[PDB]
């Protein structure tokens, strides 16, 4: 069983979005009016489950086979998973999902004008290698109108998961498209206070990592609570 | 002073986080292996007990796109991290409410007893984090159950809520469900009766 | 009897902290939520206690008296108060507070694992001179833990209380020391907007007023509100 | 325009007050002379009274480490500035709630009636100025008496307060305490009933 | 034995402090007045003890418990040692000697009113891991008077000792804490003409490294001599 | 030009020296293991000599704060650098001036004969490194013995030193300390016979 | 950190310096009172002195355009500050070296001990202050009397000084003049015997 031998760096609640951002409008009552209650780490909160044996298909990573080619940019999707102190974070479970080329989701919910496509499905899912790299290979999903202020799009983007070694480095998150001019305007987007923390989640155009003649690549790397032993405790 | 690599913002989960988390649930096709709500398989050591509950919004208006992701130890109190759909059980596993009725449920058994870093054992608790669309960042809850009481009142964890009133909202109450035993487990994001959410 | 003679300068609630500041936990629940109503100055307001025949003990200003020699970095701490106006507030009451140099209080609820200091008591109270001056003699108060966020630490700091010429001009504060890598972290410090009025709160180390081979000194001036003269009411 | 120099900016007094203001609640050693929560000596003139009361959060839970200070008139409605625990009254006086039941007491005189600035008389009240951990910025109210009727419907003060319902909230309750006149004050610091909080 | 085979970075002297530094006045009559006589390096220089055999106590480098818990601010020194070129330097004597709380050495010849304090004695010692990591546990110093000019004052400082892998790259050196206002007035940090150079002795605030509710940590990396393979020679 | 990462800054190690290098010299308890004056024990193969010197600064007044650091081959010339308190010998120690005398002592044996870096035999020396108050950055010098004056007279080391006369600066003289060889090794920092001291 | 108004700067008193402090000195008429070398009148009570000496430069040359002032308490441990040339007594003076033979004198009395502001009495002695070219700020020492080598043992002032020898360098040497006691004080700005200055 798991061991308590880790300690992970607090979380910068000021980095981070908070709870309550008013221009995102179900965030009003979706947020807590009390104060989060603080508490140290234990064996069960610097644990977590680990991946390695999870029973993988062959294109788990391959939005292009995994569900006729979809329409839209092929690109591929691949950045690395490191912990605050740059140490990569091996066999790690990276979940992906998004919309087709149109901004329509395969989702019972999904009630946008623009049709689906017969041959995307939007899910994906990546055990990182042993120097925390991942890859996804997908098409570029557009941008989606959304009932929150009368004229409201949410920029292209690909909804993430990330588990990391425990329960308390694990994250849900949301990749953004360099040059995008809807980032700016997304209240999604601006729950983030800092504009320096919204930089880190922009995928930058890959040109070396692209293969000619067929599909384009964006690098997105990501960073999990920095993990250290445990000292005079 | 000393700074290190910023992590990543979170973002919301989103209305469609099914489509990547809870595939059947989204109305699609799920794929050979997938992480679900049942810990445990019958022929698994310990007390099995079901669990359900409700996610209300600071209106009271229920939460139906809401997902979840546990975390327990075993009737051992231990954690078990290597995840395999052939073991009896698993520590960790994922459920999300009905868009319909509402309710999470999830098939596991009763968690044994774990210290803290202090060696101070903490009561029985199942760790919880909540996942939906208008949530920034996912909230960090216990499950306490309420057959154990000796154990919640010695608790490290329950102890450090400075208000008795507050520490009543993380106990799931006793039920039974197809003569099976249940527990209830409501959780309020805002306003009165409030649940408590942690930092760590 | 106290008399109707004086009117105060209006506080500027945006100078101040707020109510209401987040990421100081305790405030959340501990801040009103209706506004606060202005109300014209009257004698009840204009008017406050004179501690001139107070009966002060010797040692009243010396911590490393009043309570063996304590541990720490010996330290005088003196300043001066005036009002807005730059006129000097004398024969005020100044009372001030600390932990020790390990940053453990003297107080039942103070659970903190750093030892108290036998020799030190952590109270101290001067009226000042017919110029505004007063003059402490203490130790050096070490950071101290508290349960906000999973690490916060307060920078060393000494609670202040002075008294004015009424309790329209009563305030309670909090002295940091010059140079502390803390302050800027603390949500207690944080509770205030304007960097400016940070800058107020921190004492400068004062060589000049060091007593060679003993103990050093730091420079506090404290400001009360602006006191003038009713005219045309 | 003309700016002077800024107040220095006000900080909580935070949960350790005591140490510094109520020796004697922090469990320390008093010296000769504190200021404390008698205002009269038996042998003061006026009606002598005890005022107690508690202090509410947010949640209406108890503020147990709040300190208080107060400014009041003597019974022929006058201030007495000279401080001196000599003298058979003294216009303030400090108090504090108690760890365990977070009851605050004062033993004093009804005060006398004074006038405002225009002349206008103001119904017999004492002024409160609350501390306590959590606040960044003391609060000021007035603690008015519910058997001056008469007077509180004329008071320039009150009267300032635009929602009627709202002036109730500074009104003291008259009761008796072992045979003795006594009158309550609860401070609401957030919420339902939320007592007006002055700004001068 | 030791073997010839290395060769270090010849030293930057006017990196380093000068040997007459006359505001630091004992340094008047203990530097020579004749030129340095530079020496090609030879297996006398390139060499150096091992103390990996060294016979370490349990407590070496916790100074809380090597000698009651001391008063003060509980610290932890961590950092790493590395070469010139950014190679660790593992298995490395590291040792530290300092004054209590209050700014007292416990050493026959101090004199300083400051007490002493029973349970701290002052003086740790720690081999640095296969990465080059060392880590203390202590209480931060206080600042220390002394007879130089008339009002000198030494900063809060803690003194190292460095072995590195020859006699070479021994150094002793001393830390200082960030933002400590007395830095700049020392006559002693100042025989550094460089202020690049100072900046190299501030240990900073590390928060990462901090025990929650229990202690403070600061890092504090040494630089040694860089070390190459022979060539041509 | 190529710049590498800039050394750490020396700093004087202070009169308090002592308290970390010398703890017995500091009047403190000592720890089981410490590294002292005693290089050889009595069962070491070579000749056993003692050494001793007295320090003096350039008003030609002993420095009683000294602290210095020795490493010399053994007997055979041969480095032994695996330090262990369990050696025979041991090629490194630590010794330190009286505050007294002031005069520092070593127990160790006569160094053999090692080659320099172009395979020239250098004459038996100790290398030291003397540390004290008002010493911004330690000293290197180098103790040669008076019986080797065929030897010392060829020395690759010795003769890079331009002018005869400071070369003897670095020659002990030998003598007896009851009835045992001692050398006499005395270190001038500044002025008249000031002692070479060399960069490596 | 506090940073107060800086001190204007000192400059040498240049070679012409009695022109303006010793007028007689400069060759010129001096004007109906002046400050001199004689702080004593004959009838003064105490035990009457001549001092006298010479000022050596780094080279052992006299230094024959040097000024001096003085200050010390009367025989009574006391010091006369208010200046007046009416006095019997005078507590500060002034005096300079010939132009041709180089040597100053001053004629006043035995000054009485004074304790140090930790209560310690001081040996007697004589507070000087040296000006001349060559000197961008003032040299502060103090005389003090071979003949009180008791109290000059136990001064907290001579035991600052670390070296006993250089201790010696304000001890001046009695002697007698025309049958008149006398102390020879020599100043050495530089080098060999190099006297004692002082910081304060
Ligand atoms: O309602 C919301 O929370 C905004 C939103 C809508 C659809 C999405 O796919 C998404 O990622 C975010
Ligand atoms: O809890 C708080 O309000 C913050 C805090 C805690 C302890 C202190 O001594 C203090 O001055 C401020
Ligand atoms: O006298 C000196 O060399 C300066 C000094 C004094 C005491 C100390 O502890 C120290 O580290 C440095
Ligand atoms: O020789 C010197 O010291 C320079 C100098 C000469 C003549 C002066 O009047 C003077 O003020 C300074
Ligand atoms: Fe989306
Ligand atoms: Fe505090
Ligand atoms: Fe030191
Ligand atoms: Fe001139």
């Amino acid at each position: 069983p798991a061991q308590d031998n880790s300690r992970f760096v607090i979380r910068d609640r000021n980095w981070h979005p908070k709870a309550l951002t008013p221009d995102y409008k179900t965030s009003i009552a979706r947020s807590p009016r009390q104060a989060l209650v603080s508490i140290p780490q234990s064996i069960s909160e610097t644990t977590g489950p680990n991946f390695s044996h999870l029973g993988f298909g062959a294109h788990d990573h391959d939005l292009l086979l995994n569900f006729g080619l979809p329409i839209g940019e092929r690109i591929i999707v691949a950045g690395r998973v490191v912990d605050q102190y740059g140490k990569p974070v091996p066999n790690t479970l990276v979940e992906m999902w998004q919309a087709n080329a149109g901004g329509r989701y395969r989702h019972k919910n999904d009630r946008y004008l623009a049709p689906l496509d017969p041959n995307f499905g939007g899910v994906g899912r990546c055990l990182t290698d042993s120097d925390g790299y991942y890859s996804f290979r997908t098409i570029k999903p557009g941008p989606y109108p959304w009932r929150n202020g009368p004229n409201d799009w949410r920029p292209a983007h690909i909804h993430f998961g990330i588990s990391g070694p425990s329960i308390a480095t694990k994250l849900i998150t949301q990749l953004y498209f360099e040059g995008d001019p809807l980032i700016p305007m997304c209240p999604i987007v601006k729950s983030i206070a800092n504009p320096e923390a919204v930089q880190q989640l922009i995928a930058k155009l890959d040109m070396n990592n692209a293969n000619p003649m067929d599909c384009l690549a964006y690098r997105f790397d990501i960073v999990l609570r920095g993990q250290r032993k445990t000292h005079f405790e | 002073p000393i700074e290190l690599l910023p992590e990543t913002p979170s973002q919301t989960a989103g209305p469609y986080v099914h489509i990547g988390l809870a595939l059947e649930a989204a109305g699609n096709p799920t794929r050979d292996q997938e992480i679900w709500n049942r810990l445990a398989k019958p022929d698994a050591p310990g007390e099995h007990i079901l669990l359900l509950g409700q996610v209300y919004d600071g209106n009271g208006h229920l939460v139906r796109d809401s997902f979840l992701e546990v975390w327990q130890a075993d009737a051992n109190g231990e954690y078990q991290d290597a995840y395999n759909l052939e073991n009896a059980f698993n520590s960790f596993g994922r459920t999300a409410t009905t868009f319909d009725a509402g309710e999470w449920t999830l098939h596991t058994v009763k968690p044994g007893v774990v210290n803290n870093a202090a060696g101070v054992p903490m009561a029985p608790h199942i760790n919880i984090s909540l996942f939906a669309r208008g949530i920034n960042i996912h909230l960090h809850t216990r499950l306490y159950f309420d057959d154990e009481a000796q154990a919640n009142a010695k608790c490290p964890v329950l102890n450090l809520i400075e208000q008795p009133q507050r520490r009543e909202t993380l106990i799931a109450k006793r039920c039974e469900v197809d003569g099976k035993t249940a527990y209830r487990f409501d959780i309020r994001i805002q306003g009165e009766g409030e649940t408590v959410f942690f930092d760590f």
